């Protein structure tokens, strides 16, 4: 009844894709091959990401899309290549090479229908369909550019499903690619008129918290993509367990977004530690939820102490009880140092959920009793676009890649139409946060 | 999927060539007699990109092989890998150039263009999806310089949209190997801004100073100084052809390199490299391997660092290796240096991390530099034109191939223009 369908674009996109498929499968007890063993039925808990074919064989809810070869291959040779359908993993021949115009205006067209077609048979399976959530990089060609495409044609063709967006933002200094703001600018509008719901990371705080919580001197790819699948699994933990307080997606957002404009949450989850400093602290419901306040502990390098909560949503997994719940609201709700606009005096919606959370073998994560996912809307979030604005401006005030994209069927007035658009977004966060 | 051509012209280019598919078929397996013995599976995942396949597990590369005179070629396919090459990819006159541009451009190698273009043709068309062609040269010759030069004006016409990448070693700066090597050089340089995407400036005199200071050879031969030229070229492809955590083609290179169309000439360096007794001083880390890749020692280039401001910047690193340190590490070095970046871009290094390192060796990098410091090298080539042309000292070699000498005044105007372009972001 309540599936969800995911959508993995580009490098960034299909390598967290790994990272959850294996968790969603362990989470479910499914093996690689996708059998379930402990078919000795009655079990409904799967179906929001898996689909059972007669043959016993549980087949992911997925498509991955990318315009190189190179990262699906290795999907499709590894452990898990008997587990997603063949047609799901859709790839090209070349990709946008980092410049937007290739993954938006000609490569892009050219895979475009086979993805759409994918999609409506996904759809087709379905029989109530909570929404798309899509996972893509701003800094990428394809990530960029095709997600765009792709984005404003599922408007059209699904306008009233949610659409919520898991991406990859540029971080304040370290950087990959050098054409990187002109990709993050252009992407704006399908964020701002596309996208329902949209939640921010940038790698350069998940090395931080991997850093100072896991104990980990070198982090990879690797590290950071179990984060990332931790969050979305307590997102739908209430669409697929029991809990006292379960809270769906269309619930979860009328409780978040307070003007259609106005939909950037910031993503915080925890507790993340090592095993090794769990012997050493107990993680009672009240100090994992002072740890979500903590602008160490945030996924975006933005400081929510520079700004207004508007609302906060939060989930709690496991040995949780309300009592302590409305024990722990208090406090936070007496700290001066929290400030919520004047205008929302009831700021927080709470679920809790009964199953606690699952571990990967081998992963860094500690084996815990509970847990708590923060989604919270702030005005803090402006920072990290001005912050980038800043570096549009510094290149673009002298042309300084402009024939890439203008040679690839761009043209260049979308330059400053998007840099406006991206003004007129962090002038409306800055006045919303004004007092009454 | 992504199939190179790759192009020898003249003796440099085909001794270059000839060490290049040694070094390339030493990574995927590839015995002298062209079959496979690698150990592993993910070697052939990707072997279409430089070899077509062959009856019976036999593999062939998609080269062509071009001399006007076949003395050189006779040299390599006598070694020990000459046997690999499709006999009709040689393509060989009977009258060598003579060093002059002239004969290699307008009278010789006009002659043996069409027999050229037949096997372009066809190894081209033979591709699933080109990704573009590869050309190696010298530019103080006769046959790499004159025809080199023709075969690309002619096959950028043919193929407009495909990547052009030239290797081609330019003239050294204190040490002339060809008395006309300016007048050669300057009429080249001419033909490349116009119609190359990417060209590498080695020096063979730089590659003297690496063999001496940083590997301690006494006794180095071309075959030593060809290998390092094959080691940058096979890490600038290593995304193409094997897994890696953030993979980069030659493409996405350019894109991120080139800011502005005339802007594309690039220094290489190749990390590590090391002596036999050092070898046991080292410590193998990416910091390490960061510190000699930025070295104005190490570049393959006489041009250095220091004078100058790089535009861009890119590492293609290869071994399995935290991506925290890679990024750590490019950030470091643009915070200390301020003043070798320019101002207005605000992160100037692409970064690249493939996970197979070459055989024998956990971890490795290749450097491409944009340096403002490459009008160098232009400047000092246009002075001697220069001190030459006032005089009209050879011009009689090149006029009587019919040559015009207005096209020696335009060389001069579209090189100082060149110069003055990099000159304004210094
Ligand atoms: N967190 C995280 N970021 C990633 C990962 N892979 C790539 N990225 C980020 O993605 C950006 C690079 O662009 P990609 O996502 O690789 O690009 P793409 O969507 O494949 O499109 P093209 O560049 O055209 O190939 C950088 O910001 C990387 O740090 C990953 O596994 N995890
Ligand atoms: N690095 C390197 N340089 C070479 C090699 N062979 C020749 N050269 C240089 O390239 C130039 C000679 O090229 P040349 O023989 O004239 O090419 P041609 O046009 O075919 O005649 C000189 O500067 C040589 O020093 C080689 O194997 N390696
Ligand atoms: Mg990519």
């Amino acid at each position: 009844m309540r599936e969800c369908i995911s959508i993995h674009v580009g490098q960034a996109g299909v390598q967290i894709g790994n990272a959850c498929w294996e968790l969603y499968c362990l989470e479910h007890g499914i093996q690689p091959d996708g059998q379930m063993p402990s078919d000795k039925g009655g079990d409904d808990s799967f179906n929001t990401f898996f689909s059972e074919t007669g043959a016993g064989k549980h087949v992911p809810r997925a498509v991955f899309v990318d315009l190189e070869p190179t990262v699906i291959d290795e999907v499709r040779t590894g452990t898990y290549r008997q587990l997603f359908h063949p047609e799901q993993l859709i790839t090209g021949k070349e990709d946008a090479a980092n410049n937007y115009a290739r993954g938006h205006y000609t490569i892009g067209k050219e895979i475009i229908d086979l993805v759409l077609d994918r999609i409506r048979k996904l759809a087709d399976q379905c029989t109530g369909l909570q929404g798309f959530l899509v996972f893509h990089s701003f800094g990428g060609g394809t990530g960029s550019g095709f997600t765009s495409l792709l984005m404003e044609r599922l408007s059209v063709d699904y306008g009233k499903k949610s659409k919520l967006e898991f991406s990859i933002y540029p971080a304040p200094q370290v950087s990959t690619a050098v054409v990187e703001p002109y990709n993050s600018i252009l992407t704006t509008h399908t964020t701002l008129e596309h996208s329902d719901c949209a939640f921010m990371v940038d790698n350069e705080a998940i090395y931080d918290i991997c850093r100072r919580n896991l104990d980990i001197e070198r982090p990879t790819y690797t590290n950071l993509n179990r984060l990332i699948g931790q969050i979305v699994s307590s997102i739908t933990a209430s669409l697929r367990f029991d809990g006292a307080l379960n809270v769906d997606l269309t619930e979860f957002q009328t409780n978040l977004v307070p003007y259609p404009r106005i939909h950037f949450p910031l993503a915080t989850y925890a507790p993340v530690i090592s095993a090794e400093k769990a012997y050493h602290e107990q993680l009672s419901v009240a100090e994992i939820t002072n740890a979500c306040f903590e602008p160490a502990n945030q996924m975006v390098k933005c400081d929510p102490r520079h700004g207004k909560y508007m609302a906060c949503c939060l989930l709690y997994r496991g040995d949780v009880v309300p009592k302590d719940v409305n024990a722990a609201i208090a406090t936070i709700k007496t700290k001066r140092t929290i400030q919520f606009v004047d205008w929302c005096p009831t700021g927080f919606k709470v679920g809790i959920n009964y199953q606690p959370p699952t571990v990967v073998p081998g992963g860094d994560l500690a084996k815990v009793q509970r847990a708590v996912c923060m989604l919270s809307n702030t005005t803090a979030i402006a920072e990290a676009w001005a912050r980038l604005d800043h570096k549009f401006d510094l290149m673009y005030a002298k042309r300084a890649f402009v024939h890439w994209y203008v040679g690839e069927g761009m043209e260049e007035g979308e330059f400053s139409e998007a840099r406006e658009d991206m003004a007129a977004l962090e002038k409306d966060y800055e006045e919303v946060g004004v007092d009454s | 999927m992504r199939e190179i051509v790759h192009l020898q012209a003249g003796q440099c280019g085909n001794q270059i060539g000839a060490k290049f598919w040694e070094v390339i078929s030493d990574e995927h397996g590839i015995d002298p007699t062209g079959t496979y013995h690698g150990d592993s599976d993910l070697q052939l995942e990707r072997i279409n990109v430089y070899y077509n396949e062959a009856t019976g597990g036999k593999y062939v590369p998609r080269a062509v092989l071009v001399d006007l005179e076949p003395g050189t070629m006779d040299s390599v396919r006598s070694g020990p890998f000459g046997q690999i090459f499709r006999p009709d990819n040689f393509v060989f006159g009977q009258s060598g150039a003579g060093n002059n541009w002239a004969k290699g451009h307008y009278t010789e190698g006009a002659e043996l263009v069409d027999s050229v273009l037949d096997v372009v043709r066809k190894e081209a068309e033979s591709c699933d999806c080109l990704q573009g062609f590869q050309l190696t040269h010298s530019l103080g010759g006769g046959t790499g310089s004159g025809m080199g030069t023709l075969l690309i004006s002619k096959i950028r016409e043919e193929y407009p949209d495909r990547i052009m990448n030239t290797f081609s070693v330019v003239p050294s700066p204190k040490v002339s190997d060809t008395v006309v090597e300016p007048y050669n050089a300057t009429l080249s340089v001419h033909q490349l801004v116009e119609n190359t995407d990417e060209t590498y400036c080695i020096d063979n005199e730089a590659l003297y100073d690496i063999c001496f200071r940083t590997l301690k050879l006494t006794t180095p031969t071309y075959g030593d100084l060809n290998h390092l030229v094959s080691a940058t070229m096979s890490g600038v492809t290593t995304c193409l052809r094997f897994p890696g955590q953030l993979n980069a083609d030659l493409r996405k290179l350019a894109v991120n390199m080139v800011p502005f169309p005339r802007l594309h000439f690039f220094m290489p360096g190749f990390a590590p490299l090391t002596s036999r007794g050092s070898q046991q001083y080292r410590a193998l880390t990416v910091p390490e391997l960061t510190q000699q890749m930025f070295d104005a020692k190490n570049m393959m280039a006489a041009c250095d660092p220091r004078h100058g401001r790089y535009l861009t910047v890119a590492a293609v690193f290869r071994g399995r290796m935290s991506m925290k340190e890679v990024d750590e590490q490019m950030l470091n070095v643009q915070n200390k240096n301020s003043s070798y970046f320019v101002e207005w871009i605000p992160n100037n290094v692409k970064t690249a991390v493939c996970d197979i390192p070459p055989r024998g060796l956990k971890m490795s990098a290749t450097f491409i530099g944009n340096s403002t410091a490459i009008q160098e090298l232009f400047k000092r080539i246009s002075e001697q034109f220069t001190a030459m042309f006032r005089r009209k000292a050879f011009l009689h070699w090149y006029t009587g191939e019919g040559m015009d000498e207005m096209e020696f005044t335009e060389a001069e105007s579209n090189m100082n223009d060149l110069v003055s372009e990099y000159q304004q972001y210094q």
